[PDB]
RNA sequence: UAGCGGAGCGAACGGGGAGCAGCCCAGAGCCUGAAUCAGUGUGUGUGUUAGUGGAAGCGUCUGGAAAGGCGCGCGAUACAGGGUGACAGCCCCGUACACAAAAAUGCACAUGCUGUGAGCUCGAUGAGUAGGGCGGGACAUCCUGUCUGAAUAGGGGGCCAUCCUCCAAGGCUAAAUACUCCUGACUGACCGAUAGUGAACCAGUACCGUGAGGGAAAGGCGAAAAGAACCCCGGCGAGGGGAGUGAAAAAGAACCUGAAACCGUGUACGUACAAGCAGUGGGAGCACGCAGGCGUGUGACUGCGUACCUUUUGUAUAAUGGGUCAGCGACUUAUAUUCUGUAGCAAGGUUAACCGAAUAGGGGAGCCGA
């Protein structure tokens, strides 16, 4: 009932980087999913002597609101809302306009 | 006292009295406020004073309560914001057409008033924001000056008549 | 109100409503075990304790970011509400609506079993009791520790009756009623961190007291830690300057906004021969800002000038109070009563409880007036 899964291409509807697609890695607990190439931030990793001997600038993936992502068609090129039916048992995930089952 | 109705361009006389009388502006303030003054929950206290929970109702004479629907009432036939039809109602109890029934006649914030309340007209209505439905009994003071029109049934009409006048 | 008492206390009859239910025993027979009530399964319904489906939006402008503006569409038995980088009916969670339970369980029936007896008939109709005596208690009246003692359809009430009404000396009894530690939902002309619970925060905590007990202060970076890599000064400090992140770092964690008292640095003017509530009227000069004077700041010199508050007849050639700033801090609510204004109806006015999901209407019991 999550309209959105570990593995999915989705286009980001706002913020920052709207329009642009990429892959949720994963979703987070607090309604967050990070996705592959969006969001990025320039945290300044300070070194521990431990691991991670280099510091630098380095670039990683910011979480983004479930809310500003939609599972995306690739059929028409566009964002695409989910609805939930009862199929053969297993209740899956289709595309709402034109209802097309995953 | 006849209105002059709108599909069917006919009369229906009603006692001056109840359509036709004078506007009693104190009699009016009186009453409104008595309504809203008498909705409000007044549960509140502090712990310099403090306070505690209160009535505030307040009484409205029976006989008085109906001169202020006259006064109101009449007031509408006068600023020509009431309309009298024979017939309003809907197939089926979708907003939609609700919305549809109501541009034609030109009519975006009305009050619809019948003498026996339909439930496809009810329904259609409860989504509509700038649109009420009440019934003949159920009418209100408070109703009748907020909506910029009143759309009132032939029954209808007859049926406030008698139980004002 | 009747009454009791001054201050105050305060019925009953009766009427209108809410809710209604009265039963068995005081003993036998007939008849059967038949209604009914309890225990107990068993079926169904209807909940409760998880959940499932759930309609409809794009373009462009500004911007760090669109839900905003503009434009053009759509859903609505769904425009309750919340979240999303600013304010979303159509992004997300929901909502209207329609469904859902292996198991436990509430509540109505249906039925199984158990225990229980209904129907009719006839009788009975509460004894150490009613009453009375004594001694106390409690206020002639009431209660009883003690002793005595009836009639029993006749007995019990209302100087005497009248007349009416009732049946003690056995027990059981639902409904309408009171309250809320606790649980849920909703609501607010309620507060918004000195407020609101003492406690929005790891608060009945820290702390105080031997103890019972008393009892605080303390919320906020950002949309996202992206919480400052690296360099420099320094003590391998604190702290800072760059750089970088970000829309913003004067958002840097001592983190939204950032007032006043209070403390400084800078600039302008005044001030080291001038006496006191420090201002006010006149007013030169200087500095700056604007056709030659005006404006702003300063104020040499000069006229006038017994701080304010409270007490007191009074401000006192008196006494009292205030270190300053900021925040809190006093004619509230209910009931009764009286007057004025105003509005309704009018010799009539108006209902209360309650019914009614219903502010309508019903309700005229009563109240005041004529």
């Amino acid at each position: 009932a999550a309209k959105i899964r570990r593995d999915d291409e989705v286009i980001v509807l706002t913020g920052k980087d709207k329009g642009k697609r990429g892959k949720v890695k994963n979703v987070l607990s607090s309604g967050k999913v990070i996705v592959e190439g969006i969001n990025l931030v320039k945290k300044h990793q300070k070194p521990v002597p431990a691991l991670n001997q280099p510091g630098g600038i380095v670039e990683k993936e910011a979480a983004i609101q479930v809310s500003n992502v939609a599972i995306f068609n690739a059929a028409t090129g566009k964002a695409d809302r989910v609805g939930f039916r009862f199929e053969d048992g297993k209740k899956v995930r289709f595309f709402k306009s034109n209802s097309e089952t995953i | 006292m006849e209105l002059v109705l709108k599909d069917a361009q006919s009369a229906l006389t009603v006692s001056e009295t109840t359509f036709g009388r004078d506007f009693n502006e104190a009699l009016v303030h009186q009453v409104v406020v008595a309504y809203a003054a008498g909705a409000r929950q007044g549960t509140r206290a502090q712990k310099t004073f403090a306070a505690r929970p209160q009535d505030h109702s307040q009484k409205v004479n029976k006989k008085m309560y109906r001169g202020a629907l006259k006064s109101i009432l009449s007031e509408l036939v006068r600023q020509d914001r009431l309309i009298v039809v024979e017939k309003f109602s809907v197939e089926a109890p979708k907003t939609k057409l609700l919305a549809q029934k109501l541009k034609d006649m030109a009519l975006e914030d009305v009050l619809i008033i019948t003498g026996e309340l339909d439930e496809n007209l009810f329904l259609a209505a409860r989504n509509l924001h700038k649109v009420d439905v009440r019934d003949a009994t159920g009418i209100d003071p408070v109703s009748l000056i907020a909506f910029d029109k009143v759309v009132m049934t032939a029954d209808a009409v007859k049926q406030v008549e008698e139980m004002l006048a």
